RNA sequence: UAUACAACCUACUACCUCUC
RNA sequence: UGAGGUAGUAGGUUGUAUAG
RNA sequence: CCUCUCU
RNA sequence: UGAGG
């Protein structure tokens, strides 16, 4: 390990021992400061291990001459929990090499898509795993807009209390029928009234009932009457296009079957 | 019998033909083929005998695929002209030009039309032309016309027409097959060649056997829901609003969206909502892939209005409640009544009986149908558990998940596939027990490919219709039926299908019939690939040729004529006597055939084909004649020599009154001076010495390196002798005396059994001590001889004793060696100086203040020693001398009065500590000058100034590479585990691991799993897809000139050519080559082992090819195995009585090593000699109990009469003793000079003494070497030294064969002078043509030679630094089949092999474009890849053998060893470079070092543990070790796979 | 799920002392 | 060679505190 | 007159 | 432009 080849290149070449100051440093990572015989060195991580085995790296390459500092399990599966994806997997499947210093290897399988962090320490490698599937996966006032419009946990404690499965595509349509039932039922009596004396009036109610503000824009057409784009501000990204008449009454439909 | 394929290339050589064949992938070898043979004329200019040849298609991108598999089947440069180039805007002068430049012209039909007719090509100069999708030549369409431009034409050259048919009819076109088919061959002056239904071929048009076809009519109910209206009306108002926008096109768009209505209209509402989620993926997918804002706009509500009718859908489905219920209830009539149909057929009938295709017409149907019935099958409790779905459709990635899905359905894991429609071409499943059709029948071909798949007679045929169009239905049923059987009637006939026997000089009978069969076995002789055996080809001679062999008599006869393989003795055609039956002239043909090869041998008594073990029966005589006399033969461990002193040791003891000569041994420390390495700096450095005294004069001795615990020295023999004459006997008794008193004294080497031995006989000399007494030379030392008899014992003191005598003065202990009595028992110390200044009361000079010294010694051993009675003296320093008597592998201020003091010189007792380990060097040093002049002698260079009587030797070298672990004290030696799950796996194909994404990294199939998919799992999909995870100008043959991952000369070749570059042998090496890795010493042989062996290789194939040129590679390798095999080797230096000379055991001086001067007594050692009853049973524990001293080990010789009787009874009674073992001969050996040396080390001296003839001298020199030691019995006729020069062994038309041979010889590096070696070096033994020479195979045995040896010359010269472990790797590595076959095929060699066998092509083509993937590199990948030799296979032997052949070729025209190796070198750099940062390891040794892996050997079977899955995979071989690799790479290939 | 501190146990590594 | 000590590494356990 | 193909 | 409808 890095530690213990400074450890024991200081016993052969029969100098001072080092010695290692941790301190609580930036964020929620201690940084580690080692002091050798006539030279300095530092090396930071999220625990006081990896700051100390970081630290061993660093003075130890001058002598010759990243870690995060958060906890990326937890934060890979309130990532997953946010964006409804089948919750993370991380185990550790193979441990092999000298028990002083061995070698893990652990896994992380989101739904089907794996991705391997390896390690030597059995919680590193877990870190190693989760933090190269997070990327992958990538690759926030708006959550509380979605916690009014419908029930969410939108962090792993929350849903660990109450005990998701993850939205498969083939059922994400009913994204507007799991709004919440008080905003609905209030939706419907919207659209079933027709006090309104205008079909714009009662399409910006529904929409408005449900909290969903429209983006009205003007797409190019070669038509006389305007061809309009009404984008909606919502996870399931509804977005259509109807000539200026007709683009409230659709608005209207489309509200009515989704919420049925 | 032959190939369908190679009986279709022969007719369609000797007559124009329509080659019709249903089933696929055989046209493309028949057109190659036929191309090919039609190829003879194409390289001469078009003005003088040239031609060039056509490939016309109907469509551009059938004409692209087929341009680009001509280019990589083929050697011929290929010219794609089609309209997307603007060709109709050509010029005749830029035509002249394009057909000068290209040789093969592929394109459509519509261009070469206008090509032929504006008359800037003529259907003269055409030598063939091959029609793809000729079934289009009726009408006017320009495969027609093209055809009547050969009407109006010269009529006499008129180029061969071929005709690829995969339909012969088009679609749904059969009123009058008889009359279409036969203008159809009016149309390509040519009958249509078909194969008859074969296990070769299936043809579908000729089979008998009809299913029982059934009509199932389903009910119209047309009841319509209002959600398909609603959709429907949503759907249209969507395609308003879409025209109208501006803008992964709106065309797309609307494709997709009609297609699911046609899924919802076809088969109802549950399959239209699994159809909508494709439909969602795909709009999804473009929307990712949409440049401008626009497009992404008009996919996004394209997914909206998806969105929302999944809803529609779904809520009709559930208004109802993936139950069976939903399914059946809300589906389409027909789909209704197939689901029905399904259930009754396959109720609970046994899984691995039903194998059933359901056929549909779109592609997407496929997806939709396949989820309704996974969904349904689930649902059933009985269908489940029976039946498994699976689709196919007639990108890498839907490639790769297509062939998957079905190998799956072939190997019995999925019961049903659904297939899109046949279209153009059928489909590759078994015979299915029901066959439904779906979706309507619309072709013709649908109907005949779709029924030719219910092979059975048993098996249902079910066609699915409705009841408006049953009576349509049956009359197009019916007519395809009355079509199919009229196009089988037509095909019928034109499907592709006395004598004196010999008696013997000893009687025997060769009837003619069994002729037939006995050429056949003759053949599988022969040495053959695993493609498979090459059977004769016989031809009945035309009329026209019958005029030339024969006149009146080949009139009212035929004669056919019998070629045999090109690797047989008869390379002669065998025209048989004219006969009246074609069949009898068969039966002729195969008699004279055998008969001439009778007369050649080749055939026993009984005339059966000769066996390898009754070829080499017959070469036992003339080469392995010295077996016999060691009781063995080459016909149908290790062993104990006795060893042998130099001559110079042997009767070496001086005499009275005889010139003595005593050689000085110098000790030069070559470390400097600081406190640790002070003591021995200074005393190895002393004038006084020791010397070797003898009788016999000592050759010149090399300085040898000895490795002290202090640093390092150098020892060195004087070449000038001192010459002494004794007296009298006094001083030789005081010589013998005090040698003996060192050894047993001094060194503690002396046994319980040794007595000094005064006979002369063997390893007799003295070691006698030097001063300088006289002013020049060094005079001995009587003094101190007389002084030291024996070394005084260390009696102590008593304490009163102690006070008396005058025991400290400070002289006396000035390099003395003293002892302390108490404590250390006998630990001899060097007093290196005596501080004046310190006395017993002195303060403890130690950091550790004990104060006066006298505390501490009273303090440790009050009771050892009295309190020291001196208080007031000098206190010795003293330096300990190591008990270590090898020595090469790489400060106690005590109290005078208490050490007893041995008053030897304390100079000398270091010397003497290392002259055990000189006198062993000397020993073999001796043995290898012997060796060197006797080789030397033989080889005539003795009188060579270098190597005459001024050679002065060189010192020895250290290979510095060699791992000599050390055990502590300088003696010389000689984890985490994870519980994981159990499973199993089938072999992986060269196609897998073209793919660069590990297993798990790959993406799922959204198409296969829709409903069970997550939105991540599409993303990923996408991304994988761009790769954020994972040309008609340029001809095939064209290297890419760059880095893939004047050459020096070679030194051997430069001292084999110019006599002036020859250096000495050296005495140092011939220490190496006798030395063995057991002798765990600084050098070693196993470096001159693989110059020696590579040399010996060399000149053993280059004896037998010289020798017996007339021999195929098989029994050559086989006579060269025997000849170079450990067995050979051993008789062969047996016989040379080298082996006794051997350094083959580790110095251990107090164990076993009998020392110079003594050893076991006359009587018992006279008793193992003359007895061999009693030697047996003499063991260690007996000889140890002999204990004889005083007069019996000195002055006498013989052991006491006592302790002779003591030792026989002892040693007898041991047989009834514990010790009944009998295995002593160990322990012993030593004792009476025998040592077992195993049967390996033997042969690798031979090799090894081969390779310093080789490095010093060159390879003419060593050639004379083989001679000397019997391995080549050189006839009077050829020498043995000019067999690099012995013979190892119509220019248009050799230059027929080689079309393009300037861009081989461009990449080859050489341009061969005579082009005949380089035809015989492509050809292949299947290769029917070529009858001006042989095969590679002949050339390839020469080659691999060549190479290996030019290969290990470089290795061993340039790479000094490595184990000779590694350079053996290295070497292994470099000249292995898969290595060569790799560099053949990156210098676009592979296009340029003749051959006619359409598996090896099939692996070729595999195996290029896999390393085309791979980056035309060796990698890992390539290496654990199936090999020939392993035992289908994935890397052919003939792309490493055409490199063999092709790089000895290179040599026999050149005749120049040089050049060979400029052409290896410029080939074999890039490997050489990468393959030295990084040697590759074996199979074994990568399995049982891989850190996760822990493999479990047993038909060997692997058990191996690859993360998380203990997968046991079995190796099958013909040999356990040939099993066990194939197990090993079976597993290696899945670690690959399954990696982290 | 991480983190910090203290204890126990197991496997191993470097060095030192004593002894042989 | 055996014994003992010092510093480290990796695993497991226990208890406390902290965040989530 | 339309589909596919071609130029 | 050729083939089919």
């Amino acid at each position: 390990s890095a530690v213990s080849a400074l450890q024991e290149f200081c016993a052969r070449t029969q100098i001072n021992l080092p010695t290692y100051s941790f301190i609580p440093g930036e964020d929620g990572g201690y940084v580690c400061k080692v002091e050798l015989l006539e030279i300095e060195a530092l090396g930071n991580g999220r625990s006081k291990r990896d700051a100390k085995h970081l630290a061993a790296s660093n003075i130890l390459r001058k002598i010759q001459l990243t870690n995060l500092n958060r906890d990326m399990v937890k934060e890979l599966r309130d990532y997953c929990v946010r964006r409804e994806m089948p919750l993370p997997c991380i185990e550790v499947v193979q441990q092999s090499g000298t028990p002083s210093a061995p070698e893990f290897v652990a896994c992380c399988s989101v739904a089907s898509i794996v991705r391997y962090g390896k390690s030597d320490k059995k919680k590193d490698a877990r870190q190693r795993a989760a933090i190269e599937m997070l990327a992958l996966i990538s690759s926030e006032s708006m959550e509380e807009l979605e916690a009014l419009r419908r029930k969410k946990f939108t962090t792993y404690w929350e849903l660990k209390e109450a005990g998701h499965t993850g939205m498969r595509l083939c059922d994400r349509h009913n994204y507007f029928k799991n709004f919440y039932p008080t905003l609905k039922k209030e939706a419907i009596e919207a659209i079933n009234s027709d006090e309104y004396e205008s079909s714009k009036d009662k399409a910006m109610d529904v929409m408005s009932s449900l909290k969903i503000t429209p983006k009205i824009s003007e797409v190019e057409s070669s038509s006389l009457v305007p061809l309009l784009s009404v984008e909606l501000n919502c996870a399931f990204d509804v977005v259509l296009m109807a000539k200026e008449t007709d683009i409230y009454d659709h608005i209207i439909d489309y509200f009515r079957t989704m919420l049925i | 019998p032959r190939g369908y394929q190679l009986r279709l290339v022969d007719h369609l050589t000797k007559s124009n033909g329509i080659v019709y064949l249903p089933t696929g992938s055989g046209k493309t070898f028949v057109a190659i083929l036929v191309l090919k043979r039609f190829s003879q004329d194409f390289d001469k200019p078009i003005e003088s005998g040239g031609k060039r040849a056509l490939f016309m298609c109907n469509t551009v991108e059938l004409a692209r695929q087929q341009a680009m598999a001509v280019r990589r089947c083929t050697n011929f440069k290929v010219g794609f002209y089609v309209g997307e180039q603007g060709v109709d805007d050509w010029t005749r002068g830029m035509w002249s030009d394009e057909i000068k430049k290209n040789q093969v012209l592929v394109g459509t039909a519509q261009v070469f039309l206008d090509m032929v007719t504006q008359t800037y090509v003529a259907l003269s100069s055409l030598s063939v032309v091959i029609i793809d999708e000729c079934h289009h030549g009726t009408g006017h369409h320009p495969f027609r016309e093209f055809m009547r431009l050969f009407t109006i034409a010269n009529q006499t050259k008129l180029p061969r027409v071929v005709g690829l048919t995969g339909v012969l009819i088009k679609g749904n076109e059969i009123t009058n097959v008889a009359t279409k088919l036969k203008e159809l061959e009016i149309t390509y002056r040519g009958n249509i060649i078909t194969v008859s239904d074969t296990k070769e071929l299936e043809n579908v048009m000729l089979y008998a056997t009809k299913p029982t076809e059934v009509m199932v009519s389903f009910p119209h109910q047309e009841q319509v829901l209002t959600v398909t209206r609603l959709i429907s009306a949503e759907i249209e108002k969507f395609y308003v609003s879409l025209d109208l926008m501006n803008i992964s096109k709106k065309s797309f768009v609307k494709q997709l969206f009609n297609d699911f209505l046609y899924q919802m209209k076809e088969y109802g509402i549950y399959a239209a909502s699994i159809a909508i989620i494709s439909l969602i993926v795909e709009f999804d997918i473009k929307r990712r892939q949409a440049e401008t804002l626009s497009v992404k706009l008009m996919h996004r509500t394209a997914l909206t209005l998806c969105e929302k009718i999944r809803h529609l859908l779904v809520q009709k489905l559930q208004d109802m409640t993936n139950t069976e219920e939903v399914i059946m209830n809300f589906s389409t009539p027909k789909v209704q009544r197939f689901l029905m149909s399904l259930k009754v057929s396959f109720a609970d009938k046994d899984p691995k009986d039903i194998c059933c295709l359901v056929f549909v017409e779109r592609r997407y149907t496929c997806k939709c149908i396949y989820g309704l019935l996974l969904n349904y099958i689930q649902s059933t409790p009985e269908l489940r558990n029976v039946l498994t779905p699976q689709f196919m459709v007639g990108s890498v990635l839907e490639r790769k998940w297509q062939k998957s899905a079905i190998q799956q359905f072939r190997d019995g894991n999925a019961n049903l596939m659904i297939c899109s429609s046949v279209l153009e071409e059928g489909i590759d499943v078994q015979a299915c027990n029901h066959v439904f059709i779906l979706d309507p029948v619309k072709t013709f071909n649908m109907y005949v490919q779709s029924k030719g798949r219910a092979r059975t007679t048993e098996a249902k045929f079910v066609l699915f219709t409705a009841d408006k169009e049953r009576e349509k239905t049956i009359q197009q049923i019916y007519q395809y039926r009355k079509a199919h059987n009229d196009i089988a009637e037509y095909l019928k006939d034109r499907v592709l299908e006395d004598i004196d026997p010999f008696t013997n000089e000893n009687g025997a009978v060769l009837l003619p019939n069994n002729a037939l069969a006995i050429l056949h076995r003759y053949c599988q002789t022969i040495p053959t690939d695993a493609f498979g055996f090459v059977i004769p080809w016989f031809h009945v001679l035309q009329e026209d040729e019958r005029d030339r062999i024969f006149g009146v008599s080949a009139k009212g006869k035929h004669v056919i004529s019998i070629n045999m393989p090109v690797n047989c003795m008869l390379r002669d055609t065998i025209y048989s006597d004219p006969m009246d039956n074609v069949k009898t002239a068969k039966i002729s043909a195969a008699f004279k055939a055998c008969k001439v090869l009778y007369s050649l041998g080749e055939l026993n008594e009984r005339f059966v084909p000769k066996t390898l073990k009754e070829r080499v029966a017959s070469i036992a005589d003339v080469h392995f004649e010295h077996w016999n006399k060691y009781g063995d033969s080459v016909t149908a461990k290790d062993r104990t020599y006795k060893t042998e002193c130099p001559l110079e040791f042997y009767d070496a003891l001086p005499r009275v009154g005889e010139i003595c000569y005593a050689y000085e041994i110098f000790l030069e420390p070559q470390f400097e001076s600081c406190e640790y390495t002070e003591h021995m700096y200074l005393n190895l450095q002393t004038p006084r010495n020791y010397a070797i005294l003898l009788r016999n004069k000592l050759p010149r001795l090399a300085e040898m390196p000895l490795f002290s615990n202090q640093g390092k020295l150098h020892v060195r023999v004087a070449n000038a002798p001192l010459e002494v004459i004794i007296q009298n006997s006094e001083q030789l008794e005081l010589l013998h005396q005090f040698h003996g008193m060192v050894f047993r004294d001094i060194l503690k080497i002396w046994h319980p059994f040794f007595v000094l031995d005064r006979r002369s006989k063997e390893n007799s000399y003295l070691v006698v001590p030097l001063i300088l007494g006289a002013g020049e030379q060094k005079c001995f030392d009587w003094e101190l001889m007389t002084n030291f008899r024996r070394l005084p014992q260390s009696h102590g003191s008593n304490v009163q004793q102690r006070e008396q005598q005058p025991a400290p003065r400070p002289e006396d202990f000035e390099g003395k060696i003293v002892t302390q009595w108490y404590a250390n028992y006998d630990k001899p110390m060097l007093v290196t100086k005596v501080h004046r200044e310190l006395t017993p009361l002195s303060y403890m000079e130690k950091n550790q203040q004990d104060k006066t010294y006298y505390e501490f010694t009273m303090s440790k051993y009050g009771n050892r020693i009295g309190d020291v009675v001196h208080k007031d003296k000098f206190m010795i320093e003293v330096r300990d001398l190591t008990e270590q008597l090898t020595f090469y592998v790489h400060k106690v201020i005590l109290i005078p009065e208490l050490c007893f003091n041995f008053n030897f010189p304390g100079d000398l007792w270091l010397k003497l500590i290392f002259l055990p380990s000189i006198l062993n060097r000397m020993y073999f040093l001796l043995h290898a000058e012997a060796l060197r002049k006797r080789f030397n002698t033989y080889l005539n260079l003795h009188l060579l100034p270098f190597n005459g009587t001024d050679y002065m030797p060189r010192p020895l070298e250290i290979d510095y590479s060699l791992k000599r672990n050390v055990d502590p004290l300088g003696n010389v030696i000689p984890p985490m585990p994870t519980k994981s799950i159990e499973a199993s796996v089938a072999n992986l194909e060269i196609t897998e691991f073209e793919n660069p994404w590990q297993k798990y990294m790959e993406p799922v199939d959204l198409s296969r799993n829709l409903l069970s998919t997550y939105p991540v799992e599409l993303d990923y999909y996408y991304h994988f897809s761009v790769g954020n995870v994972c040309y008609w100008a340029k001809n095939q043959f064209h290297m890419p000139t760059g880095n893939i991952y004047k050459v020096k000369p070679l030194l051997i070749l430069q001292k084999t050519v110019s006599k002036e570059h020859i250096t000495p042998a050296e005495q140092g090496e011939f220490l190496a080559a006798i030395t063995a890795s057991s002798a765990a010493d600084v050098f070693d042989m196993e470096r001159l082992e693989i110059l020696g062996d590579s040399f010996l290789k060399l000149s053993a194939t280059l004896y037998l090819a010289s020798k017996y040129s007339d021999w195929n590679e098989g029994t050559l390798t086989e006579v060269k195995s025997k000849l170079v095999s450990n067995r050979n080797l051993l008789f062969c230096l047996i016989d040379a009585d080298i082996p006794k000379t051997l350094n083959t055991i580790q110095f251990t001086p107090r164990y076993t090593w009998l020392p110079p001067g003594i050893s076991l007594p006359h009587n018992v050692l006279a008793l193992w000699r003359e007895n061999p009853e009693f030697a047996k049973i003499i063991g260690p524990h007996n000889l140890r109990d002999l204990a004889l001293g005083d007069e019996e080990s000195l002055v006498k010789g013989n052991c006491s009469d006592i302790n002779y009787n003591r030792f026989v009874e002892g040693c007898r009674a041991n047989g009834q003793s514990f010790y009944a073992g009998a295995d002593f001969s160990s322990e012993v050996n030593f004792c009476v000079g025998l040592v077992t040396i195993p049967n390996k080390v033997i042969a690798d001296t031979l090799e090894a003494l081969l390779g310093v003839i080789v490095k010093n001298y060159g390879l003419q020199h060593a050639f004379k070497m083989l001679e000397y030691f019997k391995i080549c019995r050189a006839d009077i006729d050829k020498p043995l030294t000019q067999l690099l020069n012995l013979e190892l062994g119509n220019t248009t038309e050799i230059d027929g064969f080689l079309i393009n041979h300037y861009y081989l010889e461009k990449n080859l590096g050489y341009t061969f002078k005579d082009r005949r070696y380089l035809l015989q070096a492509l050809t292949h033994p299947s290769y029917p043509t070529n009858r001006i020479t042989g095969s590679y195979q002949e050339l390839e045995f020469i080659g691999d030679a060549i190479l290996d040896f030019l290969i290990s010359a470089y290795i061993f010269e340039n790479n000094t630094k490595m184990n000779p472990g590694a350079l053996t790797d290295l070497r292994s590595a470099l000249v292995n089949n898969t290595t060569l076959a790799c560099i053949c095929v990156r210098h676009r060699l592979h296009f340029f092999i003749l051959a006619e066998n359409a598996k090896l092509s099939e692996i070729i083509s595999k195996f290029v474009n896999f390393q085309e993937s791979q980056g035309h590199r060796v990698t890992n990948y390539v290496r654990i890849l199936l090999e020939e030799a392993d035992v289908n296979v994935d890397v052919p032997k003939a792309l490493g053998d055409v490199l063999e052949a092709l790089i000895a070729a290179v040599y026999l025209d050149c005749r120049d060893l040089q050049r060979t190796w400029e052409v290896i070198f410029n080939l074999f750099e890039p490997e050489l470079q990468e393959f030295t940062r990084k040697v590759p390891i074996n199979h074994i040794r990568q399995l049982v070092e891989h850190k996760h892996a822990k493999p479990v050997f047993s038909m060997v079977s692997c058990q191996f543990t690859c993360m998380e899955k203990t997968i046991k995979v079995y190796g099958f071989g013909s040999n356990k070790d040939q099993a066990k690799l194939s197990a090993a790479k079976h597993a290696l290939q899945q670690l690959s796979k399954c990696d982290a």
